[PDB]
């Protein structure tokens, strides 16, 4: 499940700027803590990069999908084209 | 896909700056050698671009395609893509039949000196 891939991916972007401003004093947290809080700066970390990881196989399909597209219109292109050529000749041809 | 290469780079960079930062805060103040009004600067300087690093991430991640789209649709999506692709193709070789086919009317008629 792809999307629920982006969703955790998305909420752990969040606790980490929380965790990191909390340690980089803008926000508070009580000395203590300091150490919860670089541990965890580093489990998200490790999770979100997992997470991206399972994600490639997704982004790869797209990847094909993409090609498939790009030809699909480049060969479409090149039949307008032709048909293009045929009225150009019927225009030389008629008037 | 680029985009996916770039979040993974981005996410790569950033990771870096965070290291950065925790060994430059550990290591130096525990966070409470170098001044105290210095040891601020750096400190916001780098935690101003982790909020960037932050920003340009989240845009990435919704910039890449398909996002919110499953596995289930994908696969529908390049089976409907192959499909189309055969008959494009076919429309393509009728194409191309006919200029040619024509082609050697026109060379027909020319050689004939007309």
């Amino acid at each position: 499940n792809y999307q629920y891939k982006i969703q955790e991916l998305r909420k752990l972007l969040k606790s980490l700027l929380l965790n990191y401003l909390e340690l980089i004093g803008v926000l508070s947290i009580n000395p203590d803590m300091y150490e919860r809080k670089v541990e965890n700066i580093r489990t998200i970390l490790v999770n979100i990069h997992h997470l991206l990881n399972e994600y490639r196989p997704h982004q790869s399909r797209e990847s094909l999908i993409m090609l498939l597209e790009e030809q699909l219109e480049y060969k479409r292109g090149e039949i307008r084209e032709i048909e293009q050529v045929c009225k150009q000749v019927h225009d030389k041809l008629t008037s | 896909t680029d985009r996916m290469t770039q979040l993974q780079i981005c996410l790569d960079q950033m990771t870096e700056q965070f290291c950065a930062t925790l060994n430059y805060i550990d290591k130096n103040h525990g966070f409470e050698v170098v001044p105290p009004e210095e040891f601020s600067n750096t400190i916001d300087e780098l935690s101003t671009d982790i909020i960037l690093k932050t920003r340009q991430i989240n845009k990435l991640i919704d910039s890449l395609p398909g996002v919110d789209v499953s596995a289930e649709e994908q696969l529908r999506k390049i089976d409907m893509l192959q499909k189309k692709l055969v008959e494009v193709e076919d429309e393509k070789i009728e194409a191309i039949k006919k200029k040619e086919k024509l082609m050697r009317h026109v060379d027909s008629m020319i050689e004939d000196f007309v």
